[PDB]
């Protein structure tokens, strides 16, 4: 099974009209998080939605990554700026305080694209500006769509993006503390 | 007596900018701008959804004294394909939902007029503007089947409140196709959209009930709520008051469409058995039935406003307003089309006296060929259409053709000249879907 | 060996976006993609007012391997004259002021393209294309006058710092009009704008000056102040130091043209006379005496980059660049001009053989006449065009009357032979004032 | 604020006006006309000698 950390009641809404009842979870986020190391681990059990997390997932701070209700967390933002750079270091922030999430790599990234063009029956899925360069010498009838944001995309490409997702990974590299303190 | 220049004011804030709807196209005054400035964008790429920004920060010019806040959340709340039955105009974002009745942003979401909308709103352009000057919308468009009927529309004004109900397609289909027969008028059936629970009539006035389902000794599974109930008001307003009892508890388990509220009791209840008190319990506490009350208040085709206790008079008025309405078209096509009957006659004839150049064509310098064709009877009214022409027309195949075209105008004209208000009516009401 | 396809992959981002502008354009790369995403906006109406968001977003496709913001608000720093001096894009609204050096939104102000662009930037679309398929603009606009010396840029690159200062148009102008007559390059003088003060040489450097004027024993009005600091900075560096010691205070009086801030001797102080140290006391604490440091470090038309001590090798290798690259002007019309005469005399010829009519044309099917047109010399090669011959064309005062604008075109098509681009140059020199 | 830049003071007459006119001005569409007119006349009408 998996937990989806998407944005807002919309995603949530869409979700709904989407997902498996049996293998796909979710959850919302009820606002802006501020940065996530300048607070304390009794702090992390002051914040509201991280103790929600907390309690959904069953891994509360101060345990072992163990008797987790959701075996997979997913997150799923917007890709142009609401959660480009916004829920994605607080929530990797937060989630790096079980490394052995990372070490299982429990953490995925699902990426909704960046243009689409509607051609012939089937819409075509340019994930990102840089496919959108490769793939143009080679793509017809060019009418454009911007999916900045979840919304821009309608309840049957929701419905081919979560029963067919890609499942990004999120960053690991061989030091943990070094690449969380660019932000401050 | 200047103070009334006050009052009369107060008069065009409480009869233009009244909330009363009007009986003909089932709009709102601020719906008519929102549609204008959608459909000002459309154009050419009337599926390119445009920013609600754009449409928000547009109406400006179409002729709304007000704040562009009320437009930005309006075109939010009524591109719900869930909160209202038939889709009138799409879009690409958050319009609400039953779970929470709220856009997620304005500034991520984008609108779109529908092609239902233009299989259902013809003789748009055709519509007479408002009294008021800067009004760019007009009076009221046109519908097939009426919007008031259709999706339902609920306001306060000053002194009058419209509750107007949302209806099933087919049967406001059935409605307006057999009330312009003239007969003893279907009222439409009402069917809220994804409403899987039951909808009758208690005493003149409808209730809407969900799904309960009794799944143990002590469980419940209300699979379906009553429609003007989300999730988290009808739990702190109901259930929660049923927790701080410990009457009752509640899982979170939503379904697919609807509801999914799965209830299970506690010790300290009543839990009564013989299936008739235990029911009773469940719809005076759960609250599975809900009442309502009826008050057809409509501005009719003009200022003034008019009170029906049935949609029957309401849709025999739509209707009557319709045939007339179709009827000028009529006639405005039939004085298009003989015009345009005898000009392409004109142009086939010349065309064969091109391909023949019977004419003398050659050293009539200083269009002495026009100077020829200003006396011909029919040619004269149209020479600076006659002498539109290439020498690509020379060969007879183009002539011939142009020939065909003309008989096809002949069968057409006369197909829109023997046609009348019911079967083009009818017609259109045939092809919505 | 691998690892340097990372670090050629590195050499990627240090070659083609650098803030480095080119020696010819005086463009940089996100200036280039910003005024072609201006001129895509403009398109037909150049008076149209663009929207900054809709200049930014539409960057994406144009070339820019990066974000809307650095060009968002790129658009609106040189969108002001309060901080350069030649208007490369106009605008509807405020886009900073010497007090306050800050635009007003990034999403409010409108945008258009200046006619003086125009004036100053004509042949930019024969340039060759670039070598990566993105860089829709070219690798240089080709100007009369560059904008490397045009205005200022005050960037620092990887290794590389231009504070290439503002000059005074009649000087520049002066400077390629005479540099284009081939003797001693005269030098532009140094004229920032909305400037009365004193910017002069002292050995290699121009140092910078503003006014102060005093007015009684006890107090001055500044003039002006040093172009490094415009408000707050200025105070916060300069007035709060002096003033948070008691030795004088200050005043917001700030005018029109400059700056007008009123300024209050206290009473311990040197308050020195003979002005000559009470003047070195003035400029050792008020700070009107500014340095700077001047390179001219610019990439030429191939990829290396050329560091020059004075702009008058600079005018020489844009004048250089010039000459040449509209001598292909003057090629390619010459080809087009030949061939543009050949064609009048196909219509004027012919057009007088149709008023003449010796050609019979009626009764001919298959477009015969061109079976006796195919057959000419001449009317073979444009056959089609000469088919496409409407009934206006038999009137014979457009057979004279295109004639003689067939002989307009051979007295335009020997003034084109007969100039070279000397003299054309001197004309683009003489008509931008 | 805008008290102490006037002069007048909060519960006293106007005297030692500092600026002998106030004119207000915003975008007349909806952004001043019934948001901070009606607020601003809120806070002047507690002084009647100014109307």
């Amino acid at each position: 099974t998996t937990l989806f950390l998407t944005e807002g009641d919309s995603a949530i809404g869409y979700l709904i009209d989407v997902r498996d009842k049996e293998l796909h979870g979710g959850y919302p986020l009820r606002g802006k998080v501020l940065n996530s190391w300048g607070m304390s681990y009794a702090d992390m059990l002051k914040n509201k939605e991280l103790f929600d997390i907390c309690a959904i997932t069953g891994l509360v701070l101060g345990e072992k990554a163990e008797n987790l209700n959701y075996h997979n967390i997913a997150i799923m933002t917007d890709a142009d700026h609401d959660g480009l750079g916004s829920i994605y270091p607080s929530l990797l922030g937060f989630f790096s305080n079980w490394p052995e999430l990372f070490e299982q790599g429990r953490i995925r990234f699902v990426k909704t694209p960046v243009i689409i063009a509607h051609v012939g029956k089937k819409q075509e899925w340019f994930y990102t500006v840089a496919e959108y360069e490769s793939a143009k010498d080679a793509l017809p009838k060019h009418s454009i769509r911007y999916i900045k944001g979840l919304g821009s995309l309608e309840k049957s490409e929701y419905r081919e993006m979560i029963q067919n997702p890609v499942y990004d990974v999120v960053k690991l590299p061989e030091n943990w503390k070094e690449l969380f303190e660019m932000l401050m | 007596s200047i103070i009334d220049n006050e009052a009369l004011a107060y008069a065009m804030y409480t009869v233009e900018n009244r909330a009363i709807p009007n009986m003909i196209d089932g709009f709102k005054p601020v719906q008519r701008f929102v549609i204008a400035r959608a459909l000002d964008l459309a154009r050419g790429n009337k599926d390119k959804f445009h920013k609600l920004a754009s449409i928000a920060g547009g109406v400006a010019d179409l002729g709304y004294h007000h704040g562009e806040n009320s437009a930005q959340d309006a075109g939010a709340l009524m591109a719900n394909t869930w909160n209202n039955n038939f889709p009138l105009l799409d879009g690409q974002g958050n319009f609400g939902s039953r779970t929470v009745q709220k856009a997620a942003a304005s500034r991520y979401i984008f609108a779109r007029v529908s092609k239902n909308f233009y299989n259902v709103y013809k003789d748009t352009e055709y519509a007479p503007v408002h009294q008021d000057k800067e009004h760019i919308p007009p009076a009221f468009y046109l519908p097939i089947i009426p919007t008031v009927l259709l999706n339902g529309v609920s306001g306060i004004a000053t002194g009058y409140a419209t509750y107007i109900l949302p209806h099933s397609v087919s049967s406001v289909k059935k409605a307006v196709l057999q009330a312009l027969q003239g007969k003893k008028v279907t009222k439409p059936k009402v069917e809220f959209p994804e409403f899987r629970g039951e909808v009758v009539e208690i005493d003149g006035q409808y209730e809407i009930r969900g799904t309960y389902k009794f799944t143990s000794r002590t469980q419940m599974h209300i699979t379906e709520i009553p429609y003007k109930y989300d999730r988290e008001t009808y739990v702190s307003k109901i259930l929660d008051p049923l927790e701080n009892k410990g009457f009752i508890t509640w899982d979170d388990a939503c379904g697919e469409h609807g509801f999914g509220f799965k209830v299970k009791f506690r010790k300290e209840y009543s839990l009564s058995d013989n299936e008739e008190e235990r029911h009773a319990k469940i719809m005076k506490d759960f609250g599975l039935i809900e009442r309502r009350s009826q008050n057809i208040t409509v501005i009719n085709e003009k200022g003034k406003l008019q009170v029906y206790d049935n949609v029957v008079d309401l849709i025999k008025d739509f209707v009557e307003v319709r045939k007339t309405y179709v009827q000028k078209r009529i006639d405005n096509k039939i004085k298009e089309t003989e015009s345009a009957f005898r000009l392409a006659f004109a142009k086939a004839h010349f065309i064969k006296k091109v391909i023949s150049g019977e004419i003398v064509v050659q050293g009539k310098t200083r269009k002495e060929l026009t100077e020829e064709l200003s006396k011909i009877d029919m040619y004269s009214s149209y020479v600076d259409k006659l002498v539109g022409m290439n020498i690509f027309h020379m060969t007879s195949d183009e002539a011939k053709k142009l020939a065909e075209e003309a008989k096809a105008k002949k069968e057409e004209n006369e197909y829109w000249k023997t046609t009348d208000v019911v079967t083009e009516y009818t017609k259109d009401l045939e092809e919505i879907k």
